[PDB]
């Protein structure tokens, strides 16, 4: 599949024509750039030490996201019958890739707690790990089924 | 036949779990927006970046625009 | 600097003054206990 | 920068103090419950 | 001790923080700014020398352009990476007292011992 491709810029460092022009009316329209975003801040933020700890844990979070992406792109596609879930069917946070990447509404109470995210990030990471574990269980079931496949019928067709 | 069904029905649940993982990745990107905001700005979460999969030319133009905060 | 003044005695003052709230809780507890004791004695 | 760190330190100190005060109030409620129990015991003895 | 009046003023102008006292060679200017962006975050202040004289290594008298510097750490979590950055600098690094007079006295005592 596709790895992470999000840009990095705070509110005070918008690259558009105006500070609020990042969402729309930016020069990216002239270049046909598909960039889109919508603010969704948390209830509160941690201290400087908490910020540094979150930055350190972001590496592990990205590694887990990459592992989940690799599992989803490999196990489903290799079966030649599981890749039928399109972007709308596999919509992120209930919105397709057109709208999922244009907003951060996934920060609601489902994976995080809509609260200081120092531990909410870890909780969401644990939830994603559980989802990936379920996907791995499904992949193991598919492997056992393939073991059931290529059964005694794989031998000769008789008189051999 | 059971293996084919699992690749079509159980693996349909696997594809649903893949969509859930995509939702989790969207949440991770939302968290990373605030992480970058804290890293390169004040503590409260506030970001004006964007997330997409653009071409090389578009990314180069975005980098040229944002060179005021280059890495 | 400003951060040093923020992490200065400004917060430790409230940390120590929490003992005042604890003392107020103890005082109200004693008052309630004394009132109940007076009522039951009466 | 430093002002944001100032707010976080004050907010953490304020929340900790409020939690400590609530815990002290709960401890006081338990203390008055114990005092009422022992007062009942001594009244029964009398 | 020089930073006790320079780095302190820089931090006051830019404003709990850690002490990043130590050293950073004349070639460590890029690593102090281009690198360690996650930890410093641009809100910290630092005072550094240009290695005006060849500073002897902590275990070698051959010396080099090992300028010494003192900075502010953005908490212990960021100080963990700041210590690694200072170790990567590999100059004549040694912590000193916060007070300018005490730091100068320590420098004089170390020079006399040397």
């Amino acid at each position: 599949a596709s790895r992470y491709w999000v840009v990095s810029l705070p509110v005070q460092n918008s690259a558009a024509s105006v500070w609020n022009r990042l969402q729309e009316q930016i020069s990216k329209h002239s270049f046909d750039t598909p960039l889109y975003r919508f603010n969704i801040p948390n209830l509160r933020v941690g201290t400087l030490d908490s910020l540094l700890a979150l930055s350190d844990d972001l590496v592990k979070s990205n590694s887990f996201v990459e592992s989940v992406s690799h599992k989803i792109r490999r196990q489903i596609e290799e079966l030649e019958r599981v890749s039928g879930i399109e972007s709308s069917s596999l919509s992120v946070d209930g919105v397709p890739v057109d709208t999922y990447l244009t907003r951060f509404v996934w920060d609601e109470a489902k994976y995080p707690t809509m609260s200081p995210l120092r531990e909410i990030v870890d909780g969401i990471h644990t939830l994603v790990a559980k989802i990936e574990d379920d996907l791995k269980v499904r992949v193991a079931e598919y492997n056992n089924v393939r073991s059931q496949l290529n059964a005694i019928n794989r031998k000769q067709s008789g008189s051999l | 036949h059971d293996q084919e069904s699992l690749r079509s029905s159980l693996l349909q649940w696997c594809y649903t779990s893949y969509g859930e993982v995509f939702s989790s990745w969207m949440h991770f990107c939302a968290v990373r927006v605030f992480a970058e905001s804290i890293l390169r700005y004040g503590l409260p979460p506030s970001f004006l970046a964007c997330v997409l999969a653009p071409s090389v030319k578009g990314e180069k133009k975005v980098r040229s625009i944002l060179e005021e905060l280059c890495g | 600097l400003a951060a040093e003044q923020e992490a200065q005695h400004i917060v430790a003052a409230a940390r120590n003054a929490k003992m005042a709230r604890l003392r107020q809780a103890k005082e109200e507890a004693e008052r309630e206990i004394a009132e109940h004791r007076a009522q039951v004695e009466r | 920068m430093v002002r944001f760190i100032r707010q976080e330190a004050e907010e953490k100190a304020n929340e900790i103090s409020v939690s400590a005060e609530e815990e002290f109030n709960i401890e006081k409620l338990q203390l008055v419950e114990a005092e009422k129990k022992k007062i009942r015991q001594e009244y029964e003895r009398k | 001790g020089e930073f006790f009046s320079s780095a302190l003023t820089s931090a006051a102008a830019q404003q709990k923080l850690g002490f990043i006292a130590g050293l950073v060679p004349r070639e460590k200017s890029m690593s102090f700014e281009r690198m360690l962006f996650r930890a410093t975050r641009g809100n910290v202040f630092l005072r550094q020398a240009v290695v005006d004289e060849p500073v002897v290594d902590p275990v070698s008298g051959e010396k080099m352009e090992k300028n010494v510097f003192v900075v502010f750490y953005s908490g212990e979590r960021a100080k963990n990476k700041i210590l690694k950055i200072c170790d990567a600098f590999g100059a004549n690094r040694y912590p000193f007292n916060e007070e300018f007079d005490k730091q100068a006295q320590a420098i004089s005592e170390v020079s006399g011992r040397l």
